[PDB]
C-alpha cells in the first residue's frame, strides 16, 4: 500500500528536488544530507550520523524499547550494524588512542619480556639426571639389536 | 586544566562535552522546535492507529521498507562505473582469488618436489 | 566379572533417565528438581566404587561396545577411556554438581521454568561426562561441541535481556575460534598417524611435530580462556548463579586443560610447544589477577579468579606436570564451587545486588556464609593443610626448580600475590564495614537447602584435599631438598599480598579524595582488551559484508559481468536490427551489394 | 525401477479424478507410500551396482538422493496446503500436477545410465520449477527471477550438448559403465581444455559457483515454498552428481584445471558467509547459506579423494534436509507476519515456544553440531582438503565460525529479545506446521545412527 513517489530515489542536484526527498523521509530539509554521489549506490538515502543506537536515551518510551526505535522515523542505513548486540560507539572514560597506547604497550612489553627471559633461563644449581641402563636405551624405542654405545655413570 | 577528551570513529563524542548545544542561538531553538514537532506527528499517527480495536494485523512501517529497499533493490540503478567503484572492485574481487592461488600452488609445487625427491616420509599416510 | 566397566557405564546411564522422563508426567509437577537432584546423588554414590577399585589395585580399562562405522582401514567406534583421570574426575563432577542442584533449588524457586533449567544443568552434566570419558577424537569433540552449547543455552537464560545473548554469541566466538585448533589437529592426526584413537595416536607418534599440538594448544586457549581469548569467561556472568557456579567455574572451563592432560605423552616430546603454554598460562594468571584487583562486582572478581587458576594450571602443564594439573583441577572444584554459592546466597539475600559497594556487615548478619566464604578464601590463597595447599603449594615449588623461563618465574609469583590481594579485597569489602544496604532488611539464610549444599562443600574443602594427596599412588619425582628461602616463597608471597592489600585497603577511611590514576583506570577497563577488541575487528569485518562482499561484489559488478552486459548488447543489437524504415529502396540497394559481395568473395 | 516410476506417473490420473476437497489427502498418502517403497532401493552392495535394465541402474550415490526426492514431495504438499487455501481446483490439481511431474523427471534423472538421457531429464526438470515459481509466486519480481533461473541454467548446460555428442562420436558409446570401463587418460591440449571446460561449466552453474550464483537468491526468495524446498533440497545435488558422474573421464587434466574453480569455491565461502551476517532478509540470508555450503561440495568434488566423496554425499543430503527445515520455518513466519523481514518481528519464542524449539534444532543442525551427519560432511571434506594442502584449514576454519556467527544470529533476531509490540496477529501454531518440522528434522537424527547409507559408494 505504499506509492511510488515513497521508494528510494537516485541524487538529485537540485535543491527542489532535494526538498521533495527530505519531506519524503520525515526529516527538516536542512537537516538531510545524502550520500556523496560516488559510484556506489546509496543514492538518495539520508547519511545519518555514526552515532551508534545503544546510546540513544534509555529512558525514553520508544515504540521499540529493545531496539531503541520510533515508528517512522528514518532509519540508519547499518542499522543491522548497531543493535545493542554489535559494535557500538558510546563514548568511554578514556579516550580511544591512549587506549590501544596502552594496550599495545602492554602486550609489546610482556612479549618482548617473555622473549629476554627465554635468552636468560632460570635453573637450579644440579647437574643432568642420570639413568642406570644406558640412559633407559632399551625403554625408549628399543632396538635392541644394535648395542648402542654404553653411557656410564660416575659417582660422586 | 585537565587532559582533553579526544573522540574517534568508536568513541564519539559526549553529548556534555559537546558545544554545539552550548552555543545557543533562536534559530538552534526553532529547529528543535520543528525536530519535536514532526516526530510527535509520527508518534501521534503511530499511538492513533495502534490502541484502534478494530485493527487486527501489523502496522505497516514505511521507514523500514523504504530502508529494505534501499539496502536490496535500489544499489544497481544508482551505480556508475567510476574510477574509484572500478579500482575498489578489481581489488577486493580480483586479488584475493590470485592470493590464494599463488599460495596454494606455491604449496603444492614444494610438496611434489619433495614427493619426487621422495624426502617426505609419506609413512603411515594410508587414508587419504 | 569385573565390575568396574559395568558401574563406570551405569553411572552416565543414569545419568541419561530423566532426559528421558522429562516428556513424562513428573516434569509437569514441582517434584522434578527433587527427581533429578537424587538421580545425581545416587549415580555419584555409585560411580565412588570404581574409585575405590581404582585406588585398591590401579585398574585402568578402555570399553569399546558399539562399532560405529568403518572408512576403508579407519574404525570410528564409541569407545569410553576409564584410566585415572576418568575415573578421579567423574565423582568431583558429580559431587559438585550435586551440591549446586540442591543450591538452586533454593536460589531459583521463583523460576517459572525451573524444570527446564534442571533439565538443562542434567544435560550439561551428561556432555562433560562424555568428554571426559571419551576414547577417541570424534568422542571428545561431541563433548566439546555439546558442552559449549550448553553453555550457550544456559548464558542467555534470560531471553528478555540483550546482554545475555550478547554475552553467549561472545562465548560461541571464542570457542568455535578454539575448535578451529582442534578441528586441525584432528585432520593431522588423522592424515598423519590413521586414527583418532588415543593409543594408536599415542603409539604412532613418538616425536609429535610441532602443527598437532599448536592445534590442541589453541583449542585448550579457546576453551580455558588464557590471555588470547580470556574476556568470555568474565562476560558469561550474564547466567543466573548455579549456572556460573558449575560451568564456568570448575567443571565446563577446565575441558581445555584436560584435552592438554590427556595428549601429555605427545608433549613431553617437543620443547617449543611446552614454552608456549608455559609463556600463554603465565601471562594469562597474571592479567587476570591484575583485573581482578581492582574490580567492584562480585561475580566478576570470582571469574576472574577461575581464570587465574586456570591459568595455573596450564603454567603447571608448562613446567610438565600433568598430574599435578589435575589433582590442582580436583581442588579448585570443591573450593570455587564453595565461593561462588556463597555469593550467589549473599547476592540473594541482598535482594539481587551485587556490586559489592553496597555490602556492608555481615560477619555477623550472616555467619554461615561467612565463615564458609572465610574457609574457601583461605583454601583458594593456599593456607598449608587445606585442599588448595596441596595443589598450589607443590605447583609453585615445582616451578621455582625447573630449568624455565624467568619471566614465567616471576609473572606467577606475582599472580599468587594478587590472588592473595584480592580474596582480601572481597572479604574486607564484603564483611567487615559498616552496612551499606538498603533499609529493609531481608537477611535470612535459615533454609535446610543452602545450608546443607554449603556445609558438605565445607567439608570437601577441608578435608579432600589431603585424603585424595595421600590416597593416589606417586606419578611425579618428589622435590625432597629445597633451599629454606625458595621452600616458603609462595607462603611469604602470600603474606605480602596479605599485608599490602589489608594496608591499602584500610586507607579508604581516611577523608582524602583523589582521581584515579592510570594504572587503577588500566586495571579496572580490564587492559582496555573487551573494548577495542570488541569495536575494532568486528566493525571492520561487518563494515567489508555490508560494502565489498554484499553491495559492491554481489550486486554490482557480478551482475554488471554476465548478466547486464547481455542484457545491453542484445538490446543494442536488436534495436540496430529492426530498425528499418520499411522502404524497398534500401533493401534492394543492400540486396545488390550482398550479391557482389558473394560474388567475389566466395570465389 | 519401474516399480517407483509407475506409481509416480499413475499419481497424476489419481489426482485429477479425486473430489475437489480430498485431493490433499491422497496426494499426501500416496506420496509416503511411494517413499515407502523407494527404501528398498538403499541396500546397495560393495559390488558394481544394480543394475535394472538397460536404460536404469541405481548405485549407492544414487540411492540416497532417490530416497530424499521421494520423500519431499510430502512435505511440498503440507506446505503448499496453506497458501492454495483460496485457489480453484483446476489451478491446485495443476499445482499438484508440476509437483508430481517434478519428482517423475528427477526420479528418471538420478538413474538415467546413458548420459543424454541423464542430460535431457536434467534440462527437462527445468520447465515445472519455471512454471511454479512465474506462476504462484507473490512479488514482482518472480518474472526477473524465473528468466535468471533459466537463462544461466541454459547458457552453462547448452555446451555440454556439444560435448557429449562428440564425446559419443569419438568414444562411440555414452553408457556410464562402458564410459567407466574404458575411459582413456585426456592429453594436454586447448582442444581437451576445452573439452573440460564444456563438461564441467554446465554442473558448476547450476550448484552454484560463486560467482554464478546470482540466480538462486532470487530464484530462491521469490519463488513459493514448495518451489523453494525443491531448489534447497534436490535442485541443487543436480550439478554435484552430475559432476561426480563426469569427472570420471577428465584425468589427469583435472589435476591443474581444478585451480580456478577451487579458489573460486574456497573464496566464495567466506564471501557468502560473511554476506549472511548483513542481511535484512531471511530467505535470501538461507539462499547464502546454501551457495557456501555448495560450494564447499564443490571443493570437495574437485579435490578427488575418496574421503573427499564421501564428505560430498554426506553434506549434499544434510544441507538438502536442512535447508528444506529453514525455509519451512522462514514460510510459517511470513505466513503470520506477511512482511518478509529478519526484524519486523522479533521475541517470538515467548509467543511460540515449540516453534522456537524447531528453530534451535534446525540451527544447531546448520551450524554442524556433532555428532549430526552435517559435521560428518564437513569434518571428513576438512581431512581431505588438510591432505591436499595444509593452508586450507585456515580457510575453512573462518567459514566454520562465521557459519556458526550467523546462524545464531538468525536464531536470536527472531526468537530471543523483547516482541514487537503492534503486531496482535500471532496466532498459535497448527498442528500441520509442527508436524512438518518434525518430519524434517527426525530422518536427520535417525541417519546420524546410520552413516554409511549416505557414505557414497566410495564407502
Ligand atoms: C568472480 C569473482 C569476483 C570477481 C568479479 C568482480 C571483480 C571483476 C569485475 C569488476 C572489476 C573490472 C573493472 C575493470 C574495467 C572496468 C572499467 C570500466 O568499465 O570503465 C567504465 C567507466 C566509463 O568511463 P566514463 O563514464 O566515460 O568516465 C567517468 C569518469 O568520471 C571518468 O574518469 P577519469 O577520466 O576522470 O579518469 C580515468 C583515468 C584516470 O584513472 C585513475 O584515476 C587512476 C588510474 C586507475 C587505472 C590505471 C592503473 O583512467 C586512466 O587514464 C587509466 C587507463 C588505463 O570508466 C571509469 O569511469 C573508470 C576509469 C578508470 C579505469 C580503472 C579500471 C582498472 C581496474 C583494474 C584492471
Ligand atoms: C544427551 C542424550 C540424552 C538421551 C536421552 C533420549 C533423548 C531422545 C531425544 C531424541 C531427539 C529429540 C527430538 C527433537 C525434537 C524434540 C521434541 C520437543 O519438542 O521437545 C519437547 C519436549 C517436551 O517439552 P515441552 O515443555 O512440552 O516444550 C516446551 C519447549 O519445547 C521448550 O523446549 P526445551 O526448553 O525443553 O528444549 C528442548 C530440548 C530438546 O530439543 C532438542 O534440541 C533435541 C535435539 C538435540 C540435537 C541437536 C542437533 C545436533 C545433532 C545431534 C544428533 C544426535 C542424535 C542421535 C540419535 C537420535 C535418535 C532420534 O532442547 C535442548 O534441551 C537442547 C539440546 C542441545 C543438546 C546438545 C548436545 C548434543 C550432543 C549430545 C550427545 C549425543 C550423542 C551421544 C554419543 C555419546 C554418548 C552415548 O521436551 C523433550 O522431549 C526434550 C527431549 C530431551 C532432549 C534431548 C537432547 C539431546 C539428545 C539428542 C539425541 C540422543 C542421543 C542418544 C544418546 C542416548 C544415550
Ligand atoms: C627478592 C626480593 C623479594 C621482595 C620483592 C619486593 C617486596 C614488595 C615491594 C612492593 C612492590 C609494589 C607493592 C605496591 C603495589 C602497588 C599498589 C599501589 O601503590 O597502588 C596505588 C597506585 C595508584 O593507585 P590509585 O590510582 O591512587 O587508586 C585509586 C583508589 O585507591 C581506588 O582504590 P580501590 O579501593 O578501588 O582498589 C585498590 C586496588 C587498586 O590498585 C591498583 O590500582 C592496581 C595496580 C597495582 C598492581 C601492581 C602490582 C604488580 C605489578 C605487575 C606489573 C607486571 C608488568 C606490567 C608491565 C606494563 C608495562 C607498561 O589496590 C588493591 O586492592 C591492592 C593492590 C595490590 C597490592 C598487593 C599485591 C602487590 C605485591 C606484589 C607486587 C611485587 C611483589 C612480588 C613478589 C614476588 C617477589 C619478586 O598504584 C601505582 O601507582 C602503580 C604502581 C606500580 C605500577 C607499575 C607499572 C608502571 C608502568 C609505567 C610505564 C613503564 C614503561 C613501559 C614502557 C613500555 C614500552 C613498550
Ligand atoms: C517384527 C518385524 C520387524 C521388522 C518389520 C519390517 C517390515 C518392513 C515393511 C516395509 C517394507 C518397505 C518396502 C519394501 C519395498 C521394496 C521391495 C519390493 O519392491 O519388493 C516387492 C514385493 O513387495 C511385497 O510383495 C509387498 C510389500 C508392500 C507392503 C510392505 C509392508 C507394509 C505395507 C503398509 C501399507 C499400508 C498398510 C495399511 C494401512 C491402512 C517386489 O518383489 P520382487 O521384485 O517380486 O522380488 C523378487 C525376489 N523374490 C522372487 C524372492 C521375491
Ligand atoms: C567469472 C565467474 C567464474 C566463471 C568461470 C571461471 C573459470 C574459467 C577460467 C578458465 C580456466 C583456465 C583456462 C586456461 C588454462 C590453461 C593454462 C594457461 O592458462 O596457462 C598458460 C597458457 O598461456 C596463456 O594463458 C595462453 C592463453 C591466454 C588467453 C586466455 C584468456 C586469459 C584471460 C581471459 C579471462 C576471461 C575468463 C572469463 C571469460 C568470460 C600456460 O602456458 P603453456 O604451458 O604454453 O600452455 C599450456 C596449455 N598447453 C599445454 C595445452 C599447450
Ligand atoms: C580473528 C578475528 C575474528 C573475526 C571476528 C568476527 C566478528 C564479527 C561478527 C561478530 C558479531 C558481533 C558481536 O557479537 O558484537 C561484538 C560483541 C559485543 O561486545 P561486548 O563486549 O560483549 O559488549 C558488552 C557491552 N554491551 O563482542 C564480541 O563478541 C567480539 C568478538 C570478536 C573477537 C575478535 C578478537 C579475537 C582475537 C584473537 C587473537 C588471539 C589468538 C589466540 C592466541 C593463542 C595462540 C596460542
Ligand atoms: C533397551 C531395552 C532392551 C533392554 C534389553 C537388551 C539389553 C542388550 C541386549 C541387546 C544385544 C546387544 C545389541 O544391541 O547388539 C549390538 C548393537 C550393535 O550391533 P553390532 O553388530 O555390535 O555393531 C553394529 C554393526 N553390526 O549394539 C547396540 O546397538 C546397542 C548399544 C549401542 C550403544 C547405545 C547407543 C548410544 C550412542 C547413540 C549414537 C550416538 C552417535 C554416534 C556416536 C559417535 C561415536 C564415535
Ligand atoms: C552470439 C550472441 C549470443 C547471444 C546469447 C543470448 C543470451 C540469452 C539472453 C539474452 C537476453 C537479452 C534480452 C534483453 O536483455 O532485453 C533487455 C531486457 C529488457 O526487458 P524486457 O522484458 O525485454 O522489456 C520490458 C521493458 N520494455 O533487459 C532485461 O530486463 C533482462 C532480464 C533478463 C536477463 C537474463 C540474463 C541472463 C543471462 C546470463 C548469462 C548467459 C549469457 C549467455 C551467453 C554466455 C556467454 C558465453
Ligand atoms: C553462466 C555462463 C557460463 C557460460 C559457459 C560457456 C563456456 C563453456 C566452455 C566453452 C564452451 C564451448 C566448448 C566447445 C564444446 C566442446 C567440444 C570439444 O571439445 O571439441 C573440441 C573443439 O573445441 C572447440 O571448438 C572450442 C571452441 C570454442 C568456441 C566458443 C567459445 C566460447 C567462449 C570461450 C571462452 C569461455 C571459457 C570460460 C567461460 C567461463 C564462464 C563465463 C575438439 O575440437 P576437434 O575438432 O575435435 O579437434 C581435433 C583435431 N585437432
Amino acid at each position: 500500500h505504499v506509492t511510488k513517489d515513497m521508494f528510494p530515489g537516485p541524487y538529485p542536484k537540485t535543491p527542489e528536488e532535494r526538498a521533495a526527498a527530505a519531506k519524503k523521509y520525515n526529516m527538516r530539509v536542512e537537516d538531510y544530507e545524502p550520500y556523496p554521489d560516488d559510484g556506489m549506490g546509496y543514492g538518495d538515502y539520508p547519511k545519518l550520523p555514526d552515532r551508534s543506537q545503544q546510546e540513544r536515551d534509555p529512558w525514553y518510551d520508544w515504540d521499540h524499547p529493545d531496539l531503541r526505535l520510533n515508528w517512522g522515523e528514518p532509519i540508519h542505513w547499518d542499522l543491522d550494524m548497531y543493535i545493542r548486540n554489535r559494535v557500538d560507539t558510546s563514548p568511554t572514560p578514556v579516550s580511544w588512542n591512549t587506549m590501544c597506547k596502552h594496550l599495545f604497550g602492554f602486550v609489546a612489553f610482556m612479549l618482548f619480556m617473555f622473549w629476554v627471559g627465554e635468552i636468560y633461563p632460570s635453573y637450579q644449581p644440579v647437574g643432568p639426571k642420570q639413568y642406570p641402563y644406558n640412559d633407559l636405551y632399551l625403554e625408549r624405542g628399543g632396538d635392541p639389536t644394535k648395542e648402542p654405545e654404553p653411557v656410564v655413570h660416575y659417582e660422586i | 586544566s585537565f587532559p582533553k577528551y579526544k573522540p574517534s570513529r568508536l568513541a564519539t563524542l559526549p553529548a556534555t562535552l559537546d558545544p554545539a548545544e552550548y552555543d545557543i542561538s533562536p534559530e538552534t531553538r526553532k529547529a528543535q522546535a520543528e525536530r519535536l514537532a514532526i516526530r510527535s506527528r509520527l508518534k501521534r499517527e503511530y499511538l492513533l492507529q495502534y490502541n484502534d480495536p478494530n485493527r487486527l494485523g501489523v502496522i505497516e512501517d514505511p521507514a523500514l521498507i523504504r530502508w529494505t529497499y534501499a539496502r536490496s533493490a535500489n544499489i544497481y540503478p544508482n551505480f556508475r562505473p567510476t574510477p574509484k567503484t572500478s579500482l575498489l572492485g578489481a581489488l577486493f574481487g580480483i586479488g584475493p582469488l590470485f592470493f590464494w592461488y599463488y599460495v596454494f600452488k606455491t604449496d603444492r609445487d614444494k610438496k611434489e618436489k619433495l614427493i619426487q625427491e621422495g624426502k617426505l616420509d609419506q609413512t603411515f599416510n594410508i587414508s587419504y | 566379572m569385573n565390575p568396574f566397566a559395568s558401574l563406570t557405564l551405569t553411572t552416565l546411564t543414569i545419568l541419561t533417565i530423566p532426559i528421558m522422563m522429562s516428556n513424562s508426567n513428573i516434569y509437569k509437577t514441582n517434584l522434578y528438581p527433587n527427581y533429578v537432584k537424587t538421580t545425581v546423588s545416587y549415580a555419584f554414590t555409585l560411580s565412588l566404587v570404581p574409585l575405590l577399585m581404582f585406588m585398591h589395585t590401579g585398574q585402568e580399562m578402555i570399553i569399546s561396545n558399539w562399532h560405529w562405522m568403518t572408512l576403508q582401514t579407519v574404525e570410528l567406534s564409541l569407545s569410553f577411556k576409564m584410566d585415572y583421570f576418568s575415573v578421579m574426575f567423574i565423582p568431583v563432577a558429580l559431587f559438585v554438581t550435586w551440591s549446586i542442584m540442591e543450591f538452586s533449588m533454593w536460589y531459583m524457586h521463583s523460576d517459572p521454568f525451573i524444570n527446564r533449567f534442571f533439565k538443562y544443568l542434567l544435560l550439561f552434566l551428561i556432555t562433560m561426562m562424555i568428554l571426559v570419558t571419551a576414547n577417541n577424537l570424534f568422542q571428545l569433540f561431541i563433548g566439546w561441541e555439546g558442552v559449549g552449547i550448553m553453555s550457550f543455552l544456559l548464558i542467555g537464560w534470560w531471553h528478555g535481556r540483550t546482554d545475555a545473548n550478547t554475552a553467549a554469541l561472545q562465548a560461541i566466538l571464542y570457542n568455535r575460534i578454539g575448535d578451529i585448533g582442534f578441528v586441525l589437529s584432528m585432520a593431522w592426526f588423522l592424515t598423519h598417524s590413521n586414527a583418532w584413537d588415543l593409543q594408536q595416536i599415542f603409539m604412532l607418534n613418538n616425536e609429535c611435530p610441532n602443527m598437532p599440538l599448536i592445534g590442541l594448544l589453541l583449542a585448550a586457549a579457546g576453551k580455558s580462556a588464557q590471555f588470547g581469548l580470556h574476556p568470555w569467561l568474565p562476560s558469561a556472568m550474564e547466567g543466573p548463579t548455579p549456572v556460573s557456579a558449575l560451568l564456568h567455574s570448575s567443571t565446563m572451563v577446565v575441558a581445555g586443560v584436560f584435552l592438554l592432560i590427556r595428549f601429555y605423552p605427545l608433549m613431553e616430546t617437543n620443547k617449543l610447544v611446552q614454552t608456549m603454554t608455559l609463556c600463554l598460562g603465565a601471562i594469562t594468571t597474571l592479567f587476570t589477577a591484575l583485573c581482578a584487583i581492582t574490580q567492584n562486582d562480585i561475580k566478576k572478581i570470582v571469574a576472574f579468579s577461575t581464570s587465574s587458576q586456570l591459568g595455573l594450571m596450564m603454567v603447571t602443564i608448562g613446567i610438565n606436570q600433568p598430574h599435578l594439573a589435575f589433582l590442582h583441577i580436583c581442588m579448585h572444584a570443591f573450593f570455587k564451587a564453595m565461593l561462588f554459592m556463597c555469593s550467589g546466597s549473599i547476592i540473594h539475600s541482598l535482594n539481587d545486588e551485587q556490586d559489592i559497594r553496597k555490602m556492608g556487615g555481615l560477619y555477623k548478619a550472616m555467619p554461615f556464609t561467612t565463615t564458609a566464604l572465610i574457609i574457601g578464601s583461605l583454601a583458594l590463597t593456599g593456607m598449608p593443610y587445606l585442599t588448595g595447599f596441596y595443589s598450589k603449594d607443590l605447583i609453585i615449588e615445582a616451578v621455582n626448580m625447573s630449568y624455565t623461563n624467568a619471566w614465567a618465574l616471576l609473572m606467577t609469583l606475582i599472580a599468587t600475590s594478587l590472588t592473595a590481594a584480592y580474596s582480601t579485597r572481597i572479604i574486607f569489602f564484603a564483611f567487615l564495614g559498616k552496612p551499606r544496604f538498603p533499609p529493609l532488611v531481608l537477611i535470612n539464610e535459615n533454609n535446610p537447602l543452602l545450608i546443607n549444599s554449603i556445609k558438605r562443600l565445607l567439608i570437601g574443602s577441608i578435608f579432600a584435599g589431603f585424603i585424595i594427596s595421600n590416597n593416589i599412588p606417586p606419578m611425579t619425582v618428589p622435590n625432597t631438598t629445597m633451599p629454606l628461602y625458595m621452600k616458603m616463597t609462595a607462603l611469604i608471597v602470600t603474606i605480602m599480598g596479605f599485608m599490602l592489600a589489608l594496608e591499602l585497603n584500610n586507607t579508604t577511611y581516611y577523608l582524602k579524595f583523589k582521581y584515579p590514576s592510570q594504572t587503577y583506570k588500566f586495571s579496572n577497563m580490564l587492559g582496555y582488551y573487551p573494548s577495542i577488541m570488541h569495536r575494532l575487528p568486528t566493525y571492520h569485518n561487518l563494515s567489508m559484508s555490508q560494502k565489498s562482499a554484499s553491495s559492491l561484489l554481489d550486486l554490482i559488478w557480478l551482475e554488471t559481468i554476465l548478466p547486464k552486459t547481455t542484457s545491453f548488447i542484445q538490446m543494442k543489437m536488436s534495436i540496430m536490427v529492426s530498425n528499418q524504415k520499411g522502404l524497398i529502396k534500401l533493401y534492394f540497394l543492400s540486396f545488390l551489394i550482398t550479391i557482389m559481395i558473394s560474388m567475389t568473395l566466395f570465389n | 525401477m519401474l516399480k517407483i516410476i509407475i506409481p509416480t506417473t499413475m499419481l497424476l490420473p489419481m489426482t485429477w479424478m479425486s473430489k475437489h476437497n480430498m485431493i490433499w489427502i491422497n496426494a499426501t498418502v500416496h506420496s509416503l507410500l511411494i517413499s515407502l517403497i523407494s527404501l528398498s532401493l538403499l541396500n546397495q552392495l560393495g559390488e558394481n551396482s544394480l543394475n535394472f535394465s538397460l536404460t536404469f541402474f541405481s548405485d549407492s550415490l544414487s540411492a540416497p538422493l532417490l530416497v530424499l526426492t521421494t520423500w519431499l514431495l510430502p512435505l511440498m504438499l503440507m506446505a503448499s496446503q496453506s497458501h492454495l487455501s483460496k485457489e480453484t481446483t483446476t489451478r491446485k490439481k495443476l499445482y499438484i500436477t508440476m509437483l508430481i511431474l517434478l519428482q517423475l523427471f528427477l526420479i528418471m534423472t538420478f538413474t538415467a545410465t546413458e548420459l543424454i538421457l541423464f542430460y535431457i531429464l536434467f534440462e527437462a526438470t527445468l520447465v515445472p520449477t519455471l512454471i511454479i515459481i512465474t506462476r504462484w509466486g507473490n512479488q514482482t519480481e518472480r518474472l526477473n527471477a524465473g528468466l535468471y533461473f533459466l537463462f544461466y541454467t541454459l547458457a552453462g548446460s547448452l555446451p555440454l550438448l556439444v560435448a557429449l555428442v562428440y564425446i559419443q562420436n569419438t568414444t562411440g558409446s555414452l553408457n556410464f559403465l562402458i564410459i567407466h570401463y574404458w575411459s582413456h587418460p585426456l592429453s594436454n591440449s586447448w582442444s581437451n581444455i576445452f573439452m573440460w571446460l564444456a563438461c564441467i561449466m554446465a554442473f558448476m552453474v547450476k550448484m552454484p559457483l560463486y560467482g554464478l550464483h546470482l540466480w538462486l537468491p532470487k530464484a530462491h526468495v521469490e519463488a513459493p515454498i514448495a518451489g523453494s524446498m525443491v531448489l534447497a533440497a534436490v535442485l541443487l545435488k543436480l550439478g554435484g552428481y552430475g559432476m561426480m558422474r563426469i569427472t570420471t573421464i577428465l584425468n589427469p587434466l583435472t589435476n591443474y584445471m581444478a585451480y580456478p574453480f577451487l579458489m573460486l569455491s574456497m573464496w566464495g565461502m567466506i564471501m557468502t558467509s560473511s554476506i549472511c551476517l548483513r542481511q535484512t532478509d531471511l530467505k535470501s540470508l538461507i539462499a547464502y547459506s546454501s551457495v557456501s555450503h555448495m560450494a564447499l561440495v564443490i571443493v570437495a568434488i574437485m579435490i578427488q579423494t575418496p574421503w573427499s566423496f564421501m564428505g560430498a554425499t554426506a553434506l549434499m543430503i544434510a544441507h538438502g534436509l536442512t535447508s528444506s527445515m529453514l525455509f519451512c520455518l522462514a514460510n510459517t513466519n511470513y505466513e503470520r507476519v506477511h512482511s518478509r523481514t529478519m526484524i519486523l518481528a522479533r521475541g517470538l519464542q515467548t509467543l511460540l515456544p515449540l516453534m522456537a524449539t524447531w528453530w534451535l534444532v534446525a540451527s544447531l543442525t546448520n551450524l554442524a553440531l556433532p555428532p549430526s551427519i552435517n559435521l560428518i560432511g564437513e569434518l571428513f571434506i576438512i581431512t581431505a582438503s588438510f591432505s591436499w594442502s595444509n593452508i586450507t584449514i585456515i580457510l575453512m576454519g573462518m567459514n566454520m565460525m562465521i557459519t556458526a556467527l550467523y546462524s545464531l544470529y538468525m536464531l536470536i533476531t527472531t526468537q530471543r529479545g523483547k516482541y514487537t509490540h503492534h503486531i496482535n496477529n500471532i496466532k498459535p501454531s497448527f498442528t500441520r506446521e509442527n508436524a512438518l518440522m518434525a518430519l524434517h528434522i527426525l530422518p536427520l537424527l535417525l541417519l546420524t545412527l546410520n552413516p554409511k547409507m549416505i557414505l557414497g559408494p566410495l564407502y
